[PDB]
């Protein structure tokens, strides 16, 4: 969440998380930059293991029936501007609902969602290629223009505003709302420079469990650690497991020299766990024990901005230019 | 913005324990003892309340 | 933004406590834009009278 | 070449969890019924929301989502409800649905909590679990909310709002008598709750001609079904899957001629 | 030169029948296969001549 | 193809298989030619429209036809990040499988004839071995002799040349693994490997099945065996720490004697060396040979269950210096190929006194990544990293 | 009157005094008023 | 919409059939069953029962792709037995095991109507 | 149709091709009123 009054601002391209959480392992210099009042992330339970090969070479497996309870769900807003203008005597524009027999330059798309004004009332479900603003130009009869959506939006019209710009030209703004559930292209990153996409999603009946039914939300590959040496990533998930059992919130100020690993481990063996984080996991498909012991604990992940709904595109005999007859966009 | 209704990992119902949690921290309890007086014993269900920031109380300041 | 001379890009000893040592972008603008540390304060000026 | 004679023995019984022990069975069967407590036990939940007026702080698809995860009392009338895709009615009928209704308006200056005490149904058998209160949204002076919802029937492979259980513990062989798992230093590991070892031992001695038996369970519940009818409805549901597959099979090797 | 008419549109040009998106691992595929989503596959085509061997299909 | 096309292996002909969600999906052993990785990467595909172009793509540039490269006459695709670590553990001398697990593994072989081999141990109860199951993946009847990456060079001298107590000297005779552990020297992309021989003798259509079978079988055993990395694998016993402290203290001692005997003009320059040059040369000698024995003291204290040694030995990921940097000593930083310079006037930071030439005052980081660094060492580490980060930014444009 | 080894809580009480007054963007606001 | 609906994982289509038989031609007395719209819950419960038969030589199962819903089971028996026999004899032994365990359970919960202690 | 002022929230029908101002408030930012055709969601 980027600002508290995000309801008023009609920004373009605003992302907002549903359920933000503050870290369980905090630096003391975060009380002064307000990271516990506008946080960005969620404490997830991470396990470092090789499970089925879908998390190799910087990927993550994630729990599917935790995504169904709100995990890392978010929303996505976007605004569009239109301004009626008198660039000429006859070349005057106006918001109105273009009718088929009078206006001429329209496509065959549907114009029923538009109201009498020429704008869509908020609440409807506007899909790809759906006209939203009807603007007709008078011909020296009436030659209509309009604004269409991009392709593959499937939004819902949030609110429509009508007012006057810097000078006396009526103009309107329209905001479109769309919900984004995490899927298997999205990019997730830790707090120590480990980015990675999502490989596959398993249900709860398939993830590996502990001897009291605690399945991990994310599974990452052990090969990511030894080459880049991020050992700060392996202590905040050990420190984090003490903070959830004791009830405090940990301290990770850099040059403290009062928090060893021997002082954290000796604190953990008091709550009845192994003193290095390891646990005995059962296999989810066959119920058998896993010969090795898996290192598991809570960590703080963030959801980056690069989603896969925005990067897929294809062309097969599309529109071409006019002068050089080379393929053109649309 | 608002307390989730279910822990993401277990599935145990948490959304009805936020007002009682503030009420126990109100008197003298430590966060470690208030969480035990509510019956949260797995460290996946204690992370839910221990690390929750309540943003809904600041969006009720803007007049509708 | 493309000159290959390293001496205006490398980290200098005198940046201790006034410019963050770790935060910088990659690509072609490595070490050209920089962020200042937490307590660093820039002066505003006065008259030598 | 035949089945076994498993024996059950219950240890605890509350209104929110059961502890029992299943002796003399195979590991594959003791696990296949651990995945059925989770996935394939039917239950009621909201699956169709329509909003008439929402002037609150959360958008429409936020409230439509916090409603589905509210658990409804599904004790006895889940066996009388058809699946809405099987029933011969139209989109909805009182034979495969239950209709709810919410309508709240804030007029005083003090803020208002919209709990689950406002979900008003028509069938007195299915109500939210109130006999505290789950919070849905808070309202300010001059805001309101009103909607209509239907509650279908399904299980936990559709969506994680239809599973009836919190964490389901399970474990066997509390001491490495079989060495299924291998400790590097067997002294640093805490002793299990079910162990029978001395205070100064780490593992039982290895025995090669062993086999896993005496599995330990602990099934909690979210509030819809009693913790002892989650189990009875699972065994009665798994049996009816094999019994239906045997029909399709004998129908195949009969039509082989 | 570059972006004129001799060095920008004679040998290097934009082409059709092509797609682009992210890649993710899959250990269940042979080393000579690739996985394509259904929205890309339902867009690109392949012209197939009609012969009395494939008229009905 | 992938974003920059450097060699002809960056553009190969695949085959379509349609799946539900919305990303391109491809195998892992092919990520080495494309030089790809799955952190927000992208790749393009083009669809041949005609039939002649389809036939020529099929008989010229399909990916099983481009396993060995003419650039260096060695394969370009080998077993990769996660399957290599497991293949090394699957072919140890002591890996015995029961009956149910052997059947479950055989279910994943695409070139299985349908017979179950006789176990290696018939009594007291039947148990198969790792090499006995791997011998079914190896195609045809090929022959090869390699070594494992821990072969003691003094083993071919004495007896036990053909016995190998450590189970080294891989021997594949008549198409079946007789002895030896498999690793990157015997399955990766080097000349004379197992995949290279299988390509030279059997052809291009059987090596494909070789790759696929290895991957599927080993993954479906790994979800029984499991693999991980923690902090128990990044810590040492009490004896090793004392040894490291002692050797560091003695090195920091010797440097002081060198310095204080150079302040009384008792040093003699060597031919072609300034006095500063010989001073810094011998202090660099003292510092460099010091961290090495700390590294060896860290190595020789590891355990067989350690998970760092398990990725270093099999050659999957890592090197033998990361172990010592995590456990023993980070070492000595340097910019422009020389010691940390005097950025202030006759100082490196305002916390030292002028013209201090000691080890800790000019970049020697004596902690480990597990014990954390002090501020002055954090800064010098940042400097070294920065120069190492700029060079890569230049290299791409230059070479392209 | 001296501060012995109560230092770890004393250094974070003068830093709090700094940011409570100055802030984080006093860089921009003071050169404009000038 | 590039994501499948959730009911495709268990709900059969119109043309599909749940089970299909094919005979393996590489070895005698081998068969290969292909159950549709199924997963590990049912796949694993069968294999463990077939191994308990002293007249079965092979038994295994695999889910060829985790993103599709289909399993495969292979069986091979002695020359005086039929794979279709060994398969159906396995199922009727599971049903005889579950229905028995349900009786012993319903007795144990009503064994403490008021309480034993 | 019907518009809502941005300050006093008093609905007022603005006729086509007419200046954009409130009444009783004199304000120049108007929000269009929510539609009346109904759309249904899923709790999923
Ligand atoms: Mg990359
Ligand atoms: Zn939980
Ligand atoms: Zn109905
Ligand atoms: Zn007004």
């Amino acid at each position: 969440v980027y600002i508290t009054n995000f309801h008023v601002r009609m920004d373009t391209l605003a992302h907002v998380l549903y359920y933000p959480q503050k870290p369980l392992v905090t630096t003391r210099s975060m009380e002064y930059l307000r990271f516990r009042e506008l946080p960005a992330g969620i404490n997830s339970i991470v396990a470092i293991a090789s499970y089925t090969g879908y998390n190799q070479e910087d990927s993550v497996i994630m729990n599917r029936s935790a995504v169904d309870r709100g995990f890392f769900r978010s929303v996505f807003y976007r605004s569009y501007k239109e301004q009626e203008s008198k660039k000429g005597f006859d070349q005057e524009e106006v918001f109105e609902k273009p009718t088929r027999e009078t206006c001429q330059g329209m496509r065959h798309a549907i114009y029923d969602k538009l109201d009498d004004d020429g704008l869509i009332a908020p609440g409807v479900r506007v899909s790809g290629d759906d006209v939203i603003i009807g603007k007709t130009v008078t011909l020296p009869t009436k030659r209509d223009c309009s604004t269409f959506l991009r392709t593959s939006e499937t939004g819902i019209v949030d609110q429509v505003m009508v007012t006057l710009n810097q000078e006396g030209y009526k103009f309107c703004k329209i905001r479109v709302r769309s919900v984004r559930i995490p899927q298997i292209g999205d990019k997730f990153a830790s707090r120590h420079g480990q980015k990675g996409t999502c490989g596959i999603q398993y249900r709860q009946e398939d993830m590996p469990f502990t001897c009291e039914g605690i399945t991990p939300d994310i599974i990452i590959n052990p090969h990511a650690i030894p080459s880049r040496m991020t050992i700060g990533h392996l202590i905040e998930c050990l420190q984090g497991k003490v903070s959830a059992n004791k009830g405090e919130i940990g301290d990770a100020t850099p040059f403290n020299d009062a928090v060893n690993v021997q002082k954290i481990s000796n604190l953990l063996s008091d709550y009845g766990y192994h003193l290095r984080g390891n646990e005995v996991l059962y296999n989810g498909f066959t119920g058998r024990k896993i010969t090795s012991q898996i290192f598991i604990g809570p960590t703080y992940y963030q959801r980056l901005k690069h989603m896969v709904d925005d990067k897929i595109h294809s062309r097969a005999r599309g529109p071409i230019q006019i002068l050089n007859r080379q393929p053109m966009e649309g | 913005m608002i307390i989730p209704v279910r822990c993401f990992t277990c599935g145990k119902i948490v959304g009805n324990k936020w007002e009682a949690y503030l009420g126990l921290l109100q008197a003298e309890y430590t966060e470690g003892d208030a969480l035990d007086a509510l019956g949260l014993k797995r460290y996946c269900c204690r992370r839910m309340l221990l690390a929750h920031v309540d943003l809904i109380e600041k969006l009720l300041n803007y007049a509708p | 933004r493309d000159g290959k001379l390293a001496k205006p890009r490398q980290l200098h000893n005198t940046l201790w406590g006034m410019v963050c040592p770790a935060e910088t972008p990659e690509g072609h603008a490595v070490g050209l834009v920089k962020n200042l540390a937490l307590m660093a304060y820039i002066s505003v000026g006065s008259q030598p009278s | 070449p035949y089945a076994n004679q498993p024996t059950v023995r219950i240890t605890e019984l509350t209104d929110e969890n059961v502890k029992f022990i299943i002796e003399n069975t195979d590991l594959a069967v003791a696990n296949s019924i651990r995945r059925v407590f989770i996935a394939e036990v039917p239950i009621i939940a909201i699956d169709w929301v329509q909003i008439d007026a929402n002037s609150s702080v959360l958008h429409d698809e936020f409230i439509a989502h916090r409603l589905g995860l509210i658990p409804l009392t599904s004790d006895d009338i889940v066996d009388k409800l058809q699946y809405s895709r099987d029933c011969t009615c139209e989109e909805f009928c009182p034979e495969c649905s239950v209709e709810f209704t919410l309508d709240v308006r804030c007029n005083e200056d003090q803020t208002r909590h919209v709990t689950s005490r406002d979900l008003i149904s028509n069938s007195p058998r299915v109500i939210p679990v109130t006999s505290d209160d789950i919070l849905i949204v808070k309202l300010r002076k001059g805001q309101e909310l009103r909607l209509r919802a239907y509650a279908k029937k399904g299980f936990g492979k559709e969506h994680a709002k239809w599973n009836p259980t919190a964490g389901v513990a399970f474990e066997y062989d509390p001491d490495n008598a079989l060495r299924h798992t291998v400790y590097p230093k067997p002294e640093e590991w805490p002793k299990s709750e079910y162990s029978e070892l001395d205070e100064d031992e780490s593992q039982a001695p290895y025995d090669p001609n062993g086999k896993p038996e005496r599995f330990y369970y602990n099934v909690e519940s979210c509030g819809s079904l009693r913790p002892e009818t989650i189990v009875l409805s699972a065994l009665s549901g798994l049996k009816k899957k094999l019994s239906d597959l045997q029909t399709q099979l004998s129908h195949e090797i009969q039509s082989d001629v | 030169g570059k972006e004129g008419r001799v060095r920008g549109n004679l040998m290097g040009k934009r082409v059709d029948f092509s797609a682009r998106t992210v890649i993710t691992p899959d250990p269940n595929l042979s080393i000579d296969q690739v996985g394509v989503p259904r929205s890309i596959a339902a867009n690109m085509t392949f012209a197939e001549i009609v012969t009395p061997f494939n008229i009905d299909r | 193809n992938r974003q920059p096309t450097l060699h002809k292996m960056s553009m190969m002909g695949h085959r379509v298989r349609i799946l539900p969600w919305s990303t391109f999906r491809l195998n892992l052993s092919v990520t080495t030619p494309y030089n790809a990785d799955f952190d927000g990467d992208e790749m393009n595909l083009h669809l041949p429209q005609s039939l002649e172009t389809r036939a020529e793509i099929q008989e010229l540039a399909m990916v099983p036809r481009m396993i060995v490269t003419p650039q260096s006459n060695r394969p370009v695709m080998g077993i990769v990040q996660d399957t290599l670590t497991a293949v090394r553990k699957f072919t140890k001398r002591d890996v015995f499988l029961e009956r149910g697990e052997v059947m479950n593994l055989l279910m994943f072989l695409s070139t299985w004839d349908g017979k179950v081999p006789q176990p290696a141990i018939l009594k007291p109860r039947p148990l198969w071995t790792g090499k006995q199951i791997f011998s079914l993946i190896i195609p045809g009847h090929i022959n090869c002799i390699r070594t494992h990456s821990t072969h003691p060079d003094d083993e071919d001298s004495g007896p036990y040349k053909h016995i190998s107590p450590g189970d080294t000297k891989v021997v594949v005779e008549n198409g079946e693994l007789i002895m030896g552990i498999l690793c990157k020297k015997s399955l990766g992309t080097s000349a004379g490997s197992l995949v290279h021989i299988s390509y030279l003798e059997m052809g291009h259509d059987i090596t494909r099945l070789f790759y696929s079978n290895i991957q599927t079988v080993i993954n479906n055993w790994l979800l029984i065996e499991g693999h991980t990395i923690g902090i128990g694998d990044s810590i040492a016993d009490s004896k090793t720490y004392q040894d490291i402290q002692n050797t560091i203290k003695k090195a920091k001692q010797d440097v002081i004697e060198v310095i204080e005997k150079a302040h009384n003009n008792e040093l003699e320059p060597t031919p072609g060396n300034t006095l500063r040059q010989t001073f810094e040369n011998q202090v660099n000698r003292i510092l460099n040979d010091a961290r090495d024995k700390t590294g060896s003291s860290a190595q020789k204290s590891l355990s067989e269950y350690n998970n760092f040694k398990s990725m270093v030995v099999s050659g999957a990921k890592g090197s033998k210096i990361n172990i010592s940097q995590v456990i023993a000593v980070v070492g000595q930083q340097n910019v422009e190929g020389k010691r940390i310079p005097f950025g202030f006037k006759h100082r490196t930071l305002p916390h030292f006194i002028k013209d201090d030439y000691g080890p800790e005052s000019r970049g020697f980081v004596e902690n480990s990544y597990l014990a954390g660094l002090t501020p002055t060492e954090f800064f010098f580490h940042a400097m070294g990293g920065r120069e190492g980060l700029i060079d890569t930014a230049v290299k791409t444009a230059e070479t392209g | 009157e001296i501060t012995p080894d109560l230092w770890q809580e004393a250094c974070w009480i003068v830093i709090s005094s700094y940011f409570d007054e100055k802030g984080l963007v006093r860089q921009q606001l003071d050169s404009f008023d000038e | 919409m590039n994501a499948p609906p959730a009911f495709e994982s268990f709900l059969l289509f119109e043309g599909e059939k749940k089970i299909t038989i094919n005979k393996d031609t590489k070895v005698p007395n081998a068969c290969l069953f292909t159950i549709n719209k199924e997963d590990h819950t049912l796949g694993n419960i069968i294999k463990s029962q077939l191994l308990k038969d002293p007249q079965v030589l092979f038994a295994g199962y695999k889910v060829p792709h985790p993103l599709e819903h289909k399993i495969i089971i292979r069986v091979q028996t002695t020359p005086d037995y039929s794979p279709q026999e060994a398969f159906t004899n396995a199922i009727t032994d599971l049903i005889s095991e579950l229905s028995l365990l349900e009786e012993r359970f319903r007795v144990a919960i009503k064994d403490k109507q008021e309480g034993i202690e | 149709m019907i518009y809502i002022c941005g300050e006093c929230h008093t609905e007022n029908e603005i006729k086509s091709r007419d200046p954009i101002r409130c009444r009783e408030c004199g304000y120049r930012i108007m929000y269009k009123k929510r539609t009346k055709r109904l759309v249904v969601f899923d709790a999923r």
